[PDB]
């Protein structure tokens, strides 16, 4: 054979956990949709089709600094009439079954999502039932093992950066309400534990902090909070008052005259949430 | 007409004066800053379990409670930042309702933590309507008694029908 | 320190606004000490709390100092503790 | 690599743990204790384990994060008569040394440590991890 | 092609002086703004910017607003961005502009002594009577008409300090605003966003906190509290030699703007007005 | 110019600190500023020396 | 480089103070008028310009 005995080899790896989405019915060709952004070795293990489709989340950058450093950033898809449910922009474990469609999507997915989520018993479930479904000796097992083992792959990859981070001490997040004189803050931290490690980090690549103590520096993103966390989970609401009016643009004469080429101002919602610290660059 | 909004004004001032010590609550240092919190009124939430709380009205009736005010001696023409000043607080009374309806719910967490019973429905808006009440005297105490018999104010009255129409629609959607 | 004066110019007026301030900052530390006062402190502080503590410490020294400025009994325990010099009596 | 005979060097795996028990006053050349001690440590962190309660036979102490002092040869530390010193899992050059003898307690044994002329260690039975 | 570039209505009256005037070419759009990029930039510390609100099919309501050009460690007067009339002239060093420059001050914030002081002083120029009065008519002249033609009482329910949460009592920033020129009043309407949009009792919020701060001092780009918001910013040299020929690049940014996101705008029946 | 000349320091420090919190003051005006300076002093240098020589001179 | 490390070159200079004027604003270009005369070496350090301008 050419390659060399073993020899793990070097390529690209698409990264959003929802990629090995896969009709566990053989006789059934399904093909997920993914963006390229999938292919780009970054901290979003989420393609932006992914985030849009099942979080309401747009990513996005935020630049900072002497040395241009680019922050990841998402942002809201949630509009501003959107209520109740429509406003969790990440389910809680206690609530994605809820809001998540088990029923309306696919096996596969509803496995990855029980993954994501800590939950052993639904895993098992699925995995039992597969075991006493279709033929699942052919060609069903090997797929469904397939898709367990990447997704376990990804997460054994997240769990364990996450947990260092966790109890690191050079670099500090606190996701609440820094304006602790609010009650729709709450113990953002807390909540945040009771993520999965993996969830945790998705939250720290899509919450930017409200302020960043870099070293002796302090740059405040905002004064005021975008979104905040509960039970529910990520919720799309602002902690004071009125919802922030989304307009959506896009995706889901004379004023023209005078407003010819002319700097424009996004209407775009990101996140902005809670306290960081950090200790030199680790950039 | 608007002697009767002077008579309402007054009676007001006084009967906050009588009911504060009526069921003694003055919670009177607070303001209209932010939603409340029952910790600052977890005994007065004890007194008023003592009452049935069914006895109150789901909405506000931001209009006439406000709208005493608004007879003042502007004609003074000294001081156009308290006419600015009355325009500020009835926006931000407006805020404070609109919150308290959106948050309701939440509000209603917070006093089945404190003192959960089941008149806790009439609670929450008891507390909000009070710690308003209170606020409204300290504004009359900054204010000076100078109601004239009538006074027209086209701006203030627009603002106050505009703010007090989303005051209104919100507490409408408090369904149950 | 100029609403402060309002009340007359008192000769150490810079130090008055300190004292002040940290009256203030006193007052609902003491709050928090009683809100803790029941529960049990460890041999050695919270790390992540400590990290949290130190740089935060950092801006507000470097604040205070940029902002350079100008019966005793009881006047030195509690200059001592403004101080925060612990050994306090 | 050269040390001075001024240091003395105890090995334990106890002293994962500061040894306060152990740290004694030293004396000068009039054999007069030394009331002050200087605790040298590799970390600001580490600071926060020495319990100066813990050293009643001083009556001052103080703590520090040992640095290489580039500006001193190794080879013949400055002498600090005025404090007796000890330094707890060094991980650089000792510059400075106390009254007396100047004592140091690691878990680990570098080479700066390595020839060291008095070296005391601590036999443990083995317990091994996984 | 009315250049209504305030401040390139500015001639170095003396000979030996050049005036560049080298301002933005915006000023020929006849747009709200009665002053072109470039100036409100040097003179305000502001940048244009335009803010869409109902952009779906031909509803194109594009509200302007201009941006901080103030760090997160000025403060006093370096933030200052529209300085009240009585602490305008010590904001803005005068002195060390064009004397035409400071008559267009003057006349924006009606210091008509200041005007006449700065007449009396041209008087005195060695060309005075010649070309220096023809200079000053002119300048004054087109300084009158814009100031005249911002003003609306000449021949609606935007409040700017009716937005703040925490404040003790007084707003006021709005009596301030009124004490303004038209021409101040107009910039104000202009570059500042209300933070709140009510039309025909339906409420936008485009911020969970205004941005800007009006107080007797003037406009600041100042924070409601807490810290500033962070806002950041051939000749061939050996330097400039490159070495051998040989990280979110696929994501779009953010802008790190503070846009003047300050007051309510309150809007009767009328409908989604677009004449 | 004027308050070197005249001995104003208190002018010439009073220009100096508007100067510096006036326009982009770092990015060439500082320069050209110091500049200024630094020739008008160096001017004076050359002239007070040899005056005070000529004043006390006999 | 060309010239010697340092060695300070000789050339003429302008001795009249104002000469030194130039308009802090960067952006408005402005030239001081000067008479040649501030270019010989001799006890005035004003051209004959400055002069009659400020001094009469
Ligand atoms: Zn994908
Ligand atoms: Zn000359």
């Amino acid at each position: 054979l050419v390659p060399v005995g073993m020899a793990p080899r070097q390529m690209r790896v698409n990264r959003c956990i929802f990629a090995s989405i896969v009709s566990f019915d053989a006789c059934i060709t399904y093909k997920s949709p993914c963006s390229p952004d999938a292919y780009h070795d970054d901290g979003w293990f989420i393609c932006n089709n992914h985030l849009i489709k099942r979080f309401k989340m747009s990513k996005m950058v935020l630049p900072i600094f002497d040395n241009q450093f680019k922050m990841t950033i998402a942002r809201h898809l949630v509009g501003n009439k959107e209520r109740g449910i429509k406003r969790i922009l990440i389910p809680s474990a206690t609530n994605y079954q809820d809001v998540f469609n088990l029923n309306s999507m696919m096996q596969a997915e509803q496995l990855i999502f029980h993954l994501i989520y800590n939950n052993e018993n639904a895993v098992n479930t699925i995995c039992d039932n597969l075991k006493y479904t279709e033929g699942f000796t052919s060609n069903t097992q090997r797929v469904i093992h397939s898709v367990y083992a990447t997704t376990k792959s990804i997460l054994d990859t997240t769990n364990p950066n996450t947990f260092c981070s966790r109890v690191s001490r050079d670099e500090l997040r606190f996701f609440d309400v820094t304006n602790a004189r609010a009650l729709r803050g709450g113990a953002g931290d807390q909540l945040f534990n009771n993520y999965s490690g993996f969830l945790q980090n998705l939250i720290r690549r899509a919450v930017a902090p409200e302020y960043l103590q870099i070293d002796t520096e302090e740059l405040r993103f905002r004064n005021c909070a975008t979104c905040i966390i509960d039970e529910t989970g990520l919720v799309a609401s602002v902690p004071d008052g009125p919802e922030l009016y989304n307009p959506i643009r896009s995706s889901d004469r004379e004023l023209d005259r005078t407003l010819s080429g002319y700097e424009e101002y996004p209407t775009y919602v990101p996140l902005f949430l809670g306290y960081q610290i950090i200790n030199s660059e680790n950039n | 007409s608007k002697d009767i909004v002077n008579e309402k004004l007054q009676k007001i001032i006084v009967v906050t004066d009588g009911m504060k010590r009526l069921y003694e609550y003055c919670n009177c240092k607070n303001s209209l800053e932010t939603l409340p919190s029952a910790a600052n009124y977890g005994s007065l939430l004890k007194r008023l379990n003592l009452y049935n709380l069914d006895h109150i009205e789901m909405n506000v009736n931001f209009y006439e409670l406000l709208f005493p005010l608004t007879l003042y001696n502007d004609n003074d023409n000294s001081d156009k930042t308290l006419s600015h000043q009355l325009v500020n607080y009835i926006f931000l009374a407006s805020n404070y309702f609109q919150n308290c309806a959106k948050n309701f719910n939440y509000m209603r967490e917070t006093f089945n933590v404190f003192g959960p019973f089941k008149q806790i429905d009439f609670m929450v808006m008891f507390v909000i309507k009070f710690n308003f009440l209170c606020d409204m005297r300290n504004f009359a105490k900054l204010i000076d008694e100078l109601v004239p018999n009538k006074q027209p104010n086209m701006r203030i009255h627009s603002v106050l029908v505009m703010r007090d129409k989303i005051v209104k629609l919100a507490f409408s959607n408090l369904q149950f | 320190r100029e609403t402060f004066n309002v009340f007359g110019p008192f000769k150490q007026i810079d130090f008055m606004v300190m004292f002040v301030i940290k009256f203030n900052f006193l007052c609902d530390m003491r709050n928090f000490a009683k809100l803790i006062d029941e529960l049990v402190p460890n041999k050695q502080p919270n790390m992540r709390i400590h990290s949290v503590l130190v740089m935060r410490d950092k801006i507000v020294k470097l604040a205070f100092s940029n902002l350079q400025f100008q019966n005793t009994k009881h006047l030195q325990r509690l200059i001592m503790l403004m101080n925060a010099n612990y050994n306090v009596i | 690599m050269e040390c001075p005979f001024q240091i003395q060097v105890c090995i334990s795996d106890r002293f994962f743990a500061f040894p306060h028990n152990l740290v004694e006053p030293q004396s000068d050349v009039g054999n007069k204790l030394i009331e002050n001690l200087i605790v040298y440590v590799p970390t600001d962190d580490d600071r926060l384990y020495i319990d100066k309660k813990q050293f009643p036979k001083f009556n001052s102490v103080l703590v520090y994060r040992h640095e290489h002092d580039v500006n001193i040869d190794s080879r013949s530390p400055k002498k600090t008569a005025s404090a007796t010193i000890v330094y707890w899992n060094p991980l650089v050059p000792i510059t400075e040394i106390g009254a007396g003898e100047t004592r140091v307690f690691s878990v680990l044994l570098t080479n700066n440590l390595f020839y060291c002329n008095t070296m005391i260690v601590h036999h443990e039975n083995p317990k091994c991890p996984i």
